[PDB]
């Protein structure tokens, strides 16, 4: 066994080895392995992705304009950001500008994406390792009534819907087919909610499981479908036509009052069945305000996201701010260069790609993607990991670092820079959520702080659909529809070589395309995805990234029943076939 | 009284066919589950992980060895001795072959299953291959899309649990009932194309008028399914319908078939 120290840790692989693979209520292929002590505290832990399709490889020698509908198959659970990030690098290399009305569309798709996804996040994957499912069979239906009266203003309430939730979920295990509940972690002691809040979570879970669907209905509208909708490069292709002849075949009145009308849906579930019970987790479980805190009190990163002004990507223009915290220094925000070399670079030491010198860090620019499955010595086979070697290649994660710093994203990051660039309605919304709970600021950073985060942002998201909406129709009603511009669609009007970047803030964090044309087609594509960052394998300097820093120190009540290790994990959304691609 | 015990495995996959799972309006997806359907094995929805999560698998393929119907999203690949998709430690495809063998009947859902979709498209890193390359003796239903329209997949779900039998299928292993005929044969906007009136750039005249898309690349004309007549999202809309053409994404290789934006040959 081996010691060593980073990032004010110790990373210790002595004693028990516990692992978990699968990883389950996440999206893709995901494997953990921790070492505990005698007191059944996480010493080392080691995030691997278990999966890889590589669509950088697969990008090369596409035409540019088809590439977003390759790269949006990285993932069908952020549907549609990674279409977003393509053609802002594309327009971005080739040097077009799309029309207001394209810009707004653009940012109603993300705006929706970050609904639906922390919607589903919340209820389906990680609502469980907090509602215990099978308790809530031993609630009271009246005085579930009363709990979730006393939280929310929602209609659904009654003593008799408690009751008709709970027999259907005592009908549905009686023959013993306990479906996704099988085997689960059911009466673990770190399951702290009463028996009628585990009935309104459940009741809440199933609400959630049918709203959803109606939530990505924008999507369908403006993109044609949803998972997996459609785009261009140049705009978007639902052209506008409110009041000429062939509305029919356009986005009409009509389409549009569907899309206001979801709109005014999405909130209204957000805001009083999400936001009550993120809220009421939180008051259950304070103790997992000072668990999890991981590299969120020490590097946080953010791109920024939502461009308000068509086409500038600057500090005036985006809505959700961008910056970078190191060395816990959250008083000192510091821009980010998504084009300066010596920012962002992914390291290959611990992970299963070839560079010509694995010491170094590349530049997405630069970058290579030369799978190499090596895991050494495994204490199996190749075909039979028992035990991955951290000390070596682990990985089909690169590791991603910014100035050699290893960051969070996500949520809470998103938050943290947010709060500390000083925006008005985030230190309001955090000091009152924080307040709600009797806990400090620092309580955010925290297993805890990523589920309360994640919920603030669905319902931030939900209010900037109605303000994207209402900026569209403003442009209908001063005769401004143009959804399209392609002044530089053709391929004989693009510089011979040329390169861009484009970024956004998905669902899980910063994220980034870069792009290089040569000769009309596509020369490099290089993606760096929020779960990359997270989910990160170590560097050269034995650096840990955010999910191993936040299992350490963990303690483990049962270590063959990983809910602790579940539960931080979730807490950061973990996208694995975004981490991979 | 007892309900279908479906195991739903994940190979490599972006997690788009469950997601498109999920939208269905009728039935909804909660019905499926809890009255439907026993759905006893799935990574993205169920509460047990890791040690749990195999116990399960382990439990279900046994207990109901030839009772179970397993439902596949995504694929195996092939290079790197399986290793680009492990499992518990060990290539995906172990846990494909052990949970085939014991099923009744296989359903691939989308494009990756049915045929390897975005990963398989050139030069396919990871020698991705759809399911019945590598399964080759049990029935298997390929409902193929990028992903399959929400309402037809739980449509084949409730005609297979209503009928007691799988769908009657074309020559490819689809659904008749959905894949029978082209998006063109059932396109709203054929009226346009048989006059010859085409959108030639975006957000042109013909655009705010609903011409048809033949000219911007659409492949409605080769691309089999249900999109034009059942339409997506509760019939809200469909590719077309949005104003982009076709991506021929219900069709075996449709990535490598020219740029969307070409013109169908
Ligand atoms: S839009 Fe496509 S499917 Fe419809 S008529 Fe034109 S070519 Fe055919
Ligand atoms: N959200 C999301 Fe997917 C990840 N990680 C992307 O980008
Ligand atoms: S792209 Fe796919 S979703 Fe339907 S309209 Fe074409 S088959
Ligand atoms: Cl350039
Ligand atoms: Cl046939
Ligand atoms: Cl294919
Ligand atoms: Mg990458
Ligand atoms: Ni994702």
């Amino acid at each position: 066994s081996t010691q060593y120290e980073t990032q004010g840790y110790t990373i210790n692989n002595a004693g028990r080895r516990l692992v978990v693979d699968p990883i389950t209520r996440i999206e893709g292929h995901m494997r953990c392995e921790v070492n505990i002590n005698d007191q059944n505290v996480i010493t080392n832990a080691v995030s691997c992705g278990t999966m890889f399709r590589g669509l950088e490889i697969i990008l090369q020698g596409r035409d540019p304009r088809d590439a977003w509908a390759f790269v949006e198959r990285i993932c069908g659970v952020c549907t549609g950001v990674h279409a977003l990030a393509s053609v802002y690098a594309i327009e971005d290399a080739i040097g077009i500008k799309v029309p207001d009305n394209a810009n707004i569309i653009r940012n109603i798709m993300l705006a929706t994406l970050w609904c639906h996804d922390h919607l589903v996040h919340f209820y389906q994957l990680a609502g469980m390792d907090w509602i215990d499912v099978l308790d809530a069979l031993k609630a009271d239906p009246r005085k579930t009534s009363e709990l979730a009266q006393s939280l929310s203003s929602w209609p659904k309430s009654s003593p008799g819907y408690f009751f008709d939730v709970q027999n259907r979920l005592k009908k549905f295990v009686e023959g013993g087919q306990l479906g996704i509940f099988r085997n689960g972690y059911w009466g673990h002691p770190q399951y702290k909610l009463p028996p009628e809040a585990n009935l309104m979570g459940f009741a809440h879970y199933l609400e959630a499981l049918d709203f959803q669907r109606e939530i990505v209905k924008i999507h369908a509208v403006f993109g044609g479908k949803n998972p997996h909708p459609n785009w261009i490069v140049g705009g978007m292709p639902c052209a506008i036509n409110i009041d000429e002849s062939g509305a029919v075949g356009a986005v009409n009145m009509e389409r549009l009052n569907l899309v206001q009308s979801i709109i005014t849906r999405t909130a209204d579930f957000i805001n009083n069945v999400m936001i009550p019970d993120a809220l009421a987790i939180g008051q259950f479980n304070k103790p997992w305000s000072e668990i999890g805190t991981g590299l969120s009190d020490k590097c946080v990163l953010s791109y920024g996201a939502f461009p308000d002004i068509a086409n500038d990507f600057g500090e005036k223009s985006l809505l959700m701010p961008g910056g970078a915290v190191i060395n816990g220094d959250f008083n000192n925000v510091l821009p980010v260069d998504l084009v300066d070399p010596q920012q962002v670079q992914e390291f290959v030491d611990h992970a299963w790609y070839r560079y010509p010198n694995d010491q170094v860090g590349r530049h997405p620019f630069d970058g290579i993607t030369d799978p190499w499955y090596n895991p050494g010595d495994v204490k199996g086979s190749d075909t039979n990991i028992q035990q991955l070697n951290e000390q070596e290649r682990y990985s089909w994660i690169k590791a991603p670092r910014w100035r050699g710093n290893a960051m969070e994203v996500g949520p809470l990051a998103r938050t943290l820079i947010a709060y500390h660039k000083g925006d008005a309605a985030t230190v309001e919304s955090v000091d009152r959520m924080m307040s709600a709970l009797n806990l400090p600021l620092s309580g955010i950073q925290s297993t805890l702080g990523r589920i309360l985060c994640r919920a603030h942002e669905a319902q931030w998201a939900a209010g900037k659909l109605q303000y994207f909406f209402d900026k569209l129709m403003t442009n209908l009603k001063n005769g401004n529809l143009a959804t399209a511009s392609t002044e530089k669609w053709e391929p004989a009007t693009w510089p011979t070589e040329c390169r861009g970047v484009g970024f956004t803030e998905a669902p899980r964090g910063a994220l980034g395309h870069w792009a290089a044309i040569r000769d009309g087609k596509i020369d490099l594509y290089q993606c760096v995805v929020p779960t990359t960052w997270n989910a990160s394998p170590r560097d050269p300097k034995g650096q840990i990234g955010a999910y191993e820093a936040a299992l350490m120190n963990t303690k483990m009540a049962i270590p063959e029943q990983p809910l602790e290790i579940l539960r931080t994990l979730h807490s950061f959304d973990p996208c694995l076939a975004c981490s991979t691609h | 009284k007892p309900r279908i015990p479906v195991v739903w495995i994940h190979g490599l996959e972006c997690t788009c066919c469950t997601e498109s799972f999920i939208r269905s309006a009728h039935p909804l997806a909660k019905d499926v589950i809890l009255s439907l359907i026993s759905l006893d094995y799935d990574d993205t929805l169920m509460a047990a992980a890791g040690t749990q999560a195999e116990e399960v698998f382990e439990d279900i393929i046994t207990q109901y060895n030839g009772k179970y119907i397993l439902a596949v999203e995504g694929n195996p690949p092939l290079g790197e001795q399986g290793m680009f998709c492990i499992s518990s430690g060990r290539p995906f495809i172990e846990k494909l072959k052990r949970a085939a063998a014991g099923a009744s009947a296989i359903i691939a859902w989308g494009t990756c299953a049915s045929w390897g979709c975005v990963q398989a498209a050139r030069p396919n890193p990871t020698q991705a291959t759809p399911i019945d390359k590598v399964i080759t003796d049990k029935p298997i239903i390929k409902v193929p899309g990028c992903p399959p329209i929400p309402d037809v997949m739980s449509a084949i779900i409730t005609y297979m649990v209503t009928f007691d039998r799988l769908p009657d299928v074309d020559r490819m292993g689809r659904p008749l009932m959905f894949y029978g005929q082209r998006i063109h044969d059932k396109c709203y906007r054929r009226a346009h194309f048989d006059a010859g009136e085409f959108v030639q750039s975006w957000d042109d005249d013909a655009a705010r008028k609903g011409y048809c898309l033949y000219k911007m690349g659409c492949k409605g004309p080769t691309t089999y399914n249900a999109c034009s007549s059942t339409r997506w999202n509760d019939g809200v809309s469909f590719p077309i319908q949005s104003g982009h053409g076709c991506l021929g994404c219900a069709e075996n290789g449709f990535w490598d078939r020219g740029s969307f934006y070409s013109r169908v040959v």
